[PDB]
RNA sequence: AGAGGUGAAAUUCUUGGAUUUAUUGAAGACUAACUACUGCGAAAGCAUUUGCCAAGGACGUUUUCAUUAAUCAAGAACGUAGGGAUCGGGUGGUGUUUUUUUA
């Protein structure tokens, strides 16, 4: 976790360490409770000692309310207040052993206690390598969510007074060791007050720091890029509550007539920008407008002002990765779309409104056999499509979303499979006939579909909605499932697995696809960065040329895997942290001894021990029948598909090995060269490789104004 | 009478009007208005109302008198600038419809399944199906054999616990608005008995997952607070 | 703005009798573009392309209540009156002799009500319609509900003397 | 039904009218002969008082109508009307052209206590409300703008400014005199220990003295002309 | 474009409650009974007393601004007479005729479903 | 495709009704053996395959 | 009525 | 500012807000409408769903045994013919509801 016992007062993640761990274990030996109830006995070994330790650290605060007391010369209890710093009192010394690290470092360590406690107390699966044997401290943006680098060219210790706007006082040099110390404590307090309910946790870490200075020299005598203090530039690492990133108004206290001290310090901290406003509720409250841009998250703008207003007036901020991929996101032709966020879903809601008026006008009419239910299954209906869907945007091949519709269980149906799918075409003929009869402002046509093999006579009904959208309609019946099963049963015995593959494609296209889009569309409103991480993953995967084999639901499942199981990390509060968590995981991931079980559940209906063991057992016999992954490479199993072979089927071994190799090359580049603009451009290079074949294709028109990006 | 009666409280100048907005499963999402209190300190009347039920009629939701009965219940659980964006909380027939349906020389089948949906909403959803006099039937009764009762109740409990456990609350409300699972019950149990009008008559909630204001906003539509021209 | 007014089939034929003497005292004077929907038994009064709609509406509303044309022109003139309906509800014993105590004989007690409190009342077999001044309607309804609650006709005649003096003498 | 009483010995009803909706607002002009009635519907009728007749209809308004104001001194020329609603809007009206001038949609609660004045035309108006905006607008003949709102802590019920220039704020058993182009209440009365509050300010002898009515049915004299020069 | 309360008329015997509450049913507006419009302890459930009780309820309801009513009539129900009394239809009819729109008439008498008598 | 699936349904229902009528008209064997048949079954191939699946 | 002949039998 | 309760009264409670209204929670009792000249049980009695435990009736039967039956002391456990319907089972008919290779 990166917690060595050096110091976090000097601006580095650490301070807590191994003998502090010893001291709290032996302090919890003789009690721990408020009545000194024995937290730790040596009746249980290191595993339950460790579990009780993490339980006590996660359920017993030290910073702000309560901390441990003990005296070595002798019970140990839990006193009630907190000293606004990590604290535990040892009265036989009168010392505060946890005052080597700071408030945010203790805060993030209590979070790590809670998180590893959550993934340790469960009796479901085993994750010992997930909890120990992966050094999460290797990368910055992997254990953190986003990063800023403050470059402060202060010049000299005397040039301070016109190069930086911070304090310079006896009262700060008496409590802070040096320049990096007072700027560190000032910058963590102004980041805390600037964001507050805008981020999960802040960690400050001055890089270029070193505890190294030679024999001949009196000090660190080092030109640290515009100063001579032991740090080069300031890592400002943020992990964010992702539900309030792009909320464009933060709120101070309201307006009394007597302008009290909280509104006072709010107006001092925010200067000319923030003011008191009316709202639709009618409250008169202190706030400030944050002009949201697409490429820029407003978290960078608020930290830019909280840097360039208080600690310096000419220092500058380095964060270019977010804007570097945010134009790799495709920007749709929408009104003020540059000022729209990436966490805005107004395009998907616009087609959902168009779909709902279509839904009403297809329910309010008369068939010879009424509608049981229609259910959209589209990638836009699960927030995944690469165009953020603008009306009239034909050039995207998934412009036409697909909606399954099923009538009621009439036992009048034709028998053989071509006849029943032709009867479904007959129903679609009737529905578009009445559609053009009554509401001719919608238009329509028919298109053959061959995404299922060997059924030659299956068409879909495509409609063009005058709000400007296009929907496929595929009729499902209660009969096609048992028709495919009895076709399986009476087929010739050397022709079984191909018809089984046909039925698997049918199940993936019609049946399990509905609960698929239902579950992850329901969970995307709890994991808010899901649609941007899948959209950037899919554009990465098409630049590296895999979508012609892999399916989009499989790419969607590989991208939900770091969200519904993010342990040991956080859920990703930013797009970069999501994307490199994806690629780090799939570079880690094997196939031969590695399935992929995920439960698409809400945080804090799940997958229990029995279903887990059944999934692992059919995986086990599946790939002892399959020796090394000759034709079955991945295994993605959810609650909605305990088979796991539904989306992984069909992809060739060169494509799957190319994906895993590209992931390992990407994590190699990440740990070697670091993040940069040319790093991200090399991460989106085609990797064309000149493997035997290159064609260059250009249709006689350009199609981005027509696709709407 | 004998006490002292605190003559004047004038309790409408301090009272405030909100209005409620249904989810987009319906179409006439505006429903009505509601008194609360002055939104002030020590009470927080903006959040003192955020669990209230409302009981509308589905004819007044859908603009079609064909389902004049079936008064449903919405639940305010948030505030967004005087607009209470509500969500589903239940469903119930009027007493008029069930008393007009129940009549003798026929028998009725009850069913009710408690069931968690694909979300964490557990419901218990009810069902009434009456026994139909067959066309050409000359005898008086048309009762059920009382062992066809059990097979009917078994398959009606089975197919409505297949409609739930699957089909999340948006899909559930959108599938019990246009009376389609009644027709499902009819088309799957016209084998055993003819079964004139089948209905669901009641959906009760029992537990809810959490607030989830993202999905609660996605049920209605997008809109956020912004600035106002202060000029001071 | 427009207004529909439903009409029942027990004032329909006298409306056809007096149909020639309502719209010539209306359309040239209180314009109100008029149709008469016999298809659904309503009367349509829509606005003028060249607040009289309320006056025409309660004009024919007093007519379908069943008051005289003199009273309906007395509603066009004197724009301060009020129409009012209430039905008894307070089967034979509590219907027949009760409306008998209302009417007295030949409408003489109803005539005493009317000439005492300056209103104009009419009544069907069960309902009561009273129009005129507001305090007069209050007082006349009070006397009528007294004598259907049960009071001697001489005692409500004394109450009629007091209320007639009060509402035909000033202050 | 409205009644006018010739205030002499013959206090007979000179004219009664029957209005559309029950009414809680009448405004008179600075002289006599001009009276404006506002119902619980948005219908603002203006009536002559010499011989009683409706003289201005003014039907096209939004909600139930809260307080409204005339304009015009003795032998003026404009003869305007304020007409502020409950839902927030104020539609200013003139009778000399039988017409509207502007429409204002800046409040949220019931617009109460509004008044117009000019200084050389300017014709700026104040318009308070049950919220805590005070809401002056520039209000030219053809164009439109808005000045500061000064944002009290109060529940403004029927407060009219435009003194010699200080502005009144009443309705929480508190009389504030907010200042021009600033927010500084300098005249703030002693709020009583009970909560019963001011319903009505009343100018006496052309804004010289002042009556405050109270919700326990009392009335107080203020002497704002002396207290403007005087110091609570 | 009207605005709706609900009526919640309780047509018990020996009394008659009418209080139009808000649409949720929580903030009640202008409760009157049938016992505070006449004072004799006998006629306090009369149709006339109930209808004039309804008249001044409609007065204060139009004062607040509610212009239309979903009406819910309630008998004494439960283990008792289960029929609406004399004043229910009277108060409903008076609220109808006194300038107040009425929609969705409904009977919310509490059916026992095998309560206790044994 | 209107007339195409019109002709397809018009031959399918013809051969279907022919098959079902041939099923439950009368089946005596070469000797006397009346074949047991369902109330609403449709094909000799259907009863053949279900008597195969009940092996 | 070609589409009605196609949608017989139901 | 009244509300249970009354034949009125009386009495009861109510400004420490009752009655009524809305949202929940607990408790045990009970299975309304469906309910009939219908069902079951030796009788008294017996109506929510599901599961389990056994029992019983009638019907079906080209199954078996061969008078094993009948009636109460004593004692034992429980508190005249005919006709129209209708319930339970069976057989046959051949039209509609039904359906079709999952049972």
């Amino acid at each position: 976790r990166g917690f060595s016992s050096n110091m976090s007062h000097s601006g580095s993640l650490g301070g807590f360490g191994t003998f502090e761990f010893t001291i709290l274990m032996a302090a919890l030996l003789n009690g721990g409770g408020i009545n000194s109830n024995k937290i730790l006995l040596h009746g249980f070994s290191s595993y339950q000692l460790f579990k009780g330790v993490i339980k006590y650290l996660a359920t017993m605060d030290l910073c702000h309310d309560g901390h441990l007391q003990f005296h070595s010369n002798p019970a140990s209890k839990y006193i009630d207040e907190g000293f606004q710093t990590p604290t535990l009192f040892d009265k036989s010394t009168k010392v505060n052993i946890l005052t080597k690290m700071t408030v945010s470092s203790y805060q993030i360590l209590k979070e790590y206690a809670g998180e590893t406690l959550r993934m340790l107390n469960n009796v479901v699966q085993d994750q010992f390598s997930n909890i120990f044997l992966t050094n999460i401290s290797r990368f910055d943006n992997l254990k953190y969510d986003l990063c800023y680098d403050v470059q402060l060219p202060l010049g000299k210790y005397n040039n301070l007074e016109t190069s930086l706007a911070a304090t310079f006082g006896s009262m700060e040099r008496v409590k802070f060791i040096t320049l990096e110390n007072f700027l560190a404590h000032k910058i963590t307090n102004v980041a805390r007050y600037a964001l507050g309910d805008r981020i999960k946790y802040i960690q400050i870490e001055m890089v270029g720091q070193k505890s190294d200075f030679p024999i001949t020299k009196r000090k660190v005598y080092s030109n640290t890029g515009g100063n001579h203090f032991n740090f080069d530039f300031v890592r400002v690492k943020l992990i964010v509550n992702p539900s309030e990133c792009d909320k464009l108004v933060t709120k101070g206290p309201a307006h009394s007539e007597t302008m009290s001290t909280e509104a006072a310090v709010f107006k001092n901290f925010w200067g000319i920008k923030s003011s008191l406003r009316r709202f639709k509720d009618g409250s008169i409250t202190h706030c400030c407008v944050w002009s949201t841009s697409s490429s820029e998250p407003i978290i960078s703008s608020i930290v830019n002002f909280a840097l360039q207003k208080h600690v310096s007036k000419k220092a500058q901020i380095s964060n270019e990765t977010i804007k570097k991929f945010h134009n790799f996101l495709p920007l749709p032709n929408l009104p003020s779309s540059a000022k729209t966020s990436v966490l805005n879903l107004s395009s998907f809601f616009n087609l959902k409104k168009s779909f709902d008026d279509l839904y009403k006008i297809i329910f309010q009419m008369k068939l010879p056999l009424s509608v049981k239910s229609i259910l959209p299954v589209g990638s836009a209906f699960r927030y995944t499509s690469l165009c953020q869907p603008v009306p009239f945007a034909y050039s995207d091949p998934d412009f036409f979303q697909d909606v399954i519709l099923e009538f009621e269980t009439s036992p009048k149906w034709p028998d053989e499979i071509t006849s029943l799918e032709k009867a479904k075409t007959a129903f679609l003929l009737k529905i578009q006939e009445e559609l053009s009869a009554n509401s001719s402002t919608y238009r329509s046509f028919f298109s053959r579909d061959e995404s299922i093999p060997y059924n030659l006579e299956i068409v879909t009904l495509n409609i063009l909605t005058p709000e400007g959208y296009g929907f496929k309609f595929r009729v499902l019946t209660e009969r096609d499932e048992i028709l495919y099963l009895r076709a399986i049963a009476n087929a010739r015995n050397e022709l079984k697995p191909e018809l089984e593959a046909t039925f698997l494609k049918f199940t993936a296209k019609y049946l399990a696809s509905v609960r698929h889009t239902r579950t992850l569309e329901n969970i995307s409103h709890s994991y808010q960065f899901y649609s941007p991480v899948v959209r950037l993953f899919k554009r990465w995967l098409d630049t590296h040329l895999l979508l012609g084999h892999i399916t989009d639901e499989l790419a969607e499942l590989i991208a939900i895997k770091p969200f519904v199981d993010p342990a040991p990390y956080f859920i990703p509060g930013s797009l970069e942290n999501g994307f490199l968590k994806v690629l780090k995981f799939i570079s880690q991931w094997n196939w031969k001894d590695d399935p992929l079980i995920l439960d698409l559940v809400k945080p804090e209906e799940r997958l229990t021990l029995a279903q887990y063991k059944g999934i692992q057992m059919n995986f086990t016999n599946l790939r002892n029948s399959d020796p090394n992954g000759t034709h079955l490479q991945f295994f993605v199993a959810s609650k909605n598909d305990p088979s796991g072979i539904l989306y992984s089927s069909g992809i060739p071994l060169p494509i799957a090995t190319r994906l895993t190799a590209l992931a390992k090359v990407a994590v190699n580049l990440l740990q070697t060269h670091g993040l940069n603009q040319q790093t991200i451009n090399l991460l989106f290079t085609p990797g064309l490789k000149d493997y035997d074949f290159v064609v260059d294709l250009r249709t006689p028109i350009g199609l981005k104004s027509s696709c709407g990006i | 009478k004998k006490g002292q009666k605190k003559r004047v409280v004038d309790p409408f100048t301090r009272k405030e009007w909100f209005d409620i907005k249904a989810p987009s499963t319906f179409e006439n999402r505006n429903v009505g208005k509601t008194l609360v209190n002055k939104s002030t300190g020590l009470k927080s009347a903006s959040d003192a109302l955020k669990g209230r039920v409302v009981e509308v009629c589905l004819a007044d939701l859908q603009g079609s008198e064909d389902h004049s009965f079936r008064k449903i219940k919405l639940r305010v659980d948030e505030v967004q600038g005087k607009n209470l964006l509500t969500n589903f909380h239940g469903m119930d027939f009027t007493t008029d419809k069930l008393r007009s349906m129940v009549r003798k020389w026929q028998t009725l089948i009850e069913a009710n399944v408690t069931v968690k949906t694909s979300d964490d909403y557990v419901l218990r959803i009810f069902a009434i199906a009456f026994t139909r006099k067959q066309a050409n039937q000359v005898k008086r009764h048309s009762y059920a054999q009382s062992s066809h009762i059990r097979a009917i109740r078994k398959v009606i409990s089975e197919i409505l616990t297949k409609e739930v456990q699957g089909s999340t609350l948006a899909q559930l409300t959108s599938k019990l608005i246009p009376e389609v699972i009644n027709k499902e019950i009819e088309n799957a149990t016209k084998d055993i008995f003819p079964l004139q009008n089948i209905h669901v008559r009641k959906v009760k909630l029992l537990k809810q997952p959490k607030f989830d204001v993202g999905a609660l906003m996605a049920l209605h539509g997008e809109g956020s607070g912004e600035e106002k021209g202060k000029k001071v | 703005e427009s207004r529909k007014i439903m009409v029942p089939p027990h004032r329909m034929t006298p409306l056809r009798n007096s149909w020639t003497k309502i719209y010539p005292p209306l359309v040239e004077h209180l314009k109100l573009q008029v149709r008469m929907n016999l298809k659904t038994k309503s009367v349509e009064l829509r606005t003028n392309p060249k607040g009289a709609l309320q006056k025409g509406a309660d004009f024919i509303k007093a007519f379908t209540l069943g008051f005289d044309l003199d009273d309906s022109i007395a509603l066009l003139r004197l724009d301060d009156l009020y129409i009012e309906t209430f039905e008894v509800k307070d089967t034979g014993d509590h219907l027949s002799r009760a409306i008998g105590r209302i009417a007295g004989k030949d409408g003489k007690t109803k005539f005493a009500i009317e000439n005492a409190t300056r209103t104009r009342i009419v009544l069907a077999d069960s309902k009561i319609h009273i129009l005129g001044g507001f305090t007069h309607i209050r007082m006349a309804r009070e006397s009528v509900v007294s004598l259907i609650l049960g009071s001697p006709p001489g005692k409500v005649y004394g109450n009629l003397r007091t209320v007639a003096s009060r509402l035909k003498e000033r202050y | 039904q409205l009644l006018k009483i010739f205030h002499l010995k013959t206090g007979k009803v000179v004219r009664s009218m029957k209005i559309s909706s029950p009414s809680y607002i009448l405004d008179a002009d600075s002289t006599s002969t001009l009276l404006a009635v506002g119902g619980t519907d948005g219908s603002i009728i203006v009536v002559d008082i010499e011989n009683g007749y409706i003289t201005h209809s003014f039907k096209g308004h939004g909600g139930t109508i809260s307080s409204l104001k005339f304009y015009g001194q003795l032998n003026s020329k404009i003869w305007l009307l304020a007409s502020g609603d409950t839902n927030g809007m104020v539609k200013v009206w003139d009778l000399v052209k039988r017409k509207c001038l502007h429409t204002l949609q800046e409040h949220t609660s019931a617009v109460r206590g509004l008044d117009i004045i000019e200084v050389p035309p300017s014709l700026n108006l104040l318009s308070g409300g049950r919220d805590d905006i005070i809401n002056l607008w520039d209000f030219n003949m053809k164009k439109k703008c808005k000045l500061l709102k000064t944002l009290p802590v109060n529940q403004q019920v029927e407060s009219c400014g435009f003194l010699k220039i200080i502005y009144t704020a009443g309705g929480d058993a508190i009389f504030q005199l907010i200042d021009s182009e600033s927010g500084s209440v300098l005249k703030r009365t002693n709020k009583p220990i009970e909560e019963l509050f001011i319903i009505g300010v009343l100018p006496i002898l052309s804004n010289s003295q002042m009556f405050l009515v109270l919700s326990d049915q009392t009335l107080q004299l203020i002497n704002v002309e002396e207290d403007l020069k005087n110091t609570i | 474009s009207q605005v709706f309360g609900v009526a919640r008329i309780y047509a018990s015997f020996n009394d008659t409650f009418v209080h139009v509450t808000d649409l949720s049913g929580k903030e009640t507006i202008a409760r009157v009974t049938g016992g505070m419009k006449v004072k004799a302890d006998r006629d306090e459930s009369s149709p006339y007393a109930a209808m004039l009780a309804a008249q001044d309820v409609a007065a204060k309801c139009k004062e607040v601004g509610i212009t239309a009513v979903h009406v819910k009539i309630r008998a004494t129900g439960g283990t008792r007479t289960k029929t609406p009394g004399p004043g229910g239809q009277a108060a409903l009819r008076a609220l109808a005729r006194s300038g107040l729109r009425i929609g969705r008439i409904e009977d919310v008498t509490p059916v026992p479903s095998d309560s206790t008598r044994k | 495709l209107k007339e195409d699936i019109h002709t397809h349904m018009a031959i399918f229902e013809q051969r279907e009704a022919q098959a079902q009528e041939d099923v439950q008209s009368s089946i005596v064997d070469e000797d006397g053996f009346t074949l047991v048949v369902g109330k609403n079954t449709k094909s000799l191939n259907s009863i053949r395959k279900k008597i195969l699946n009940k092996n | 009525d070609v589409i009605e002949e196609a949608l017989s039998r139901f």
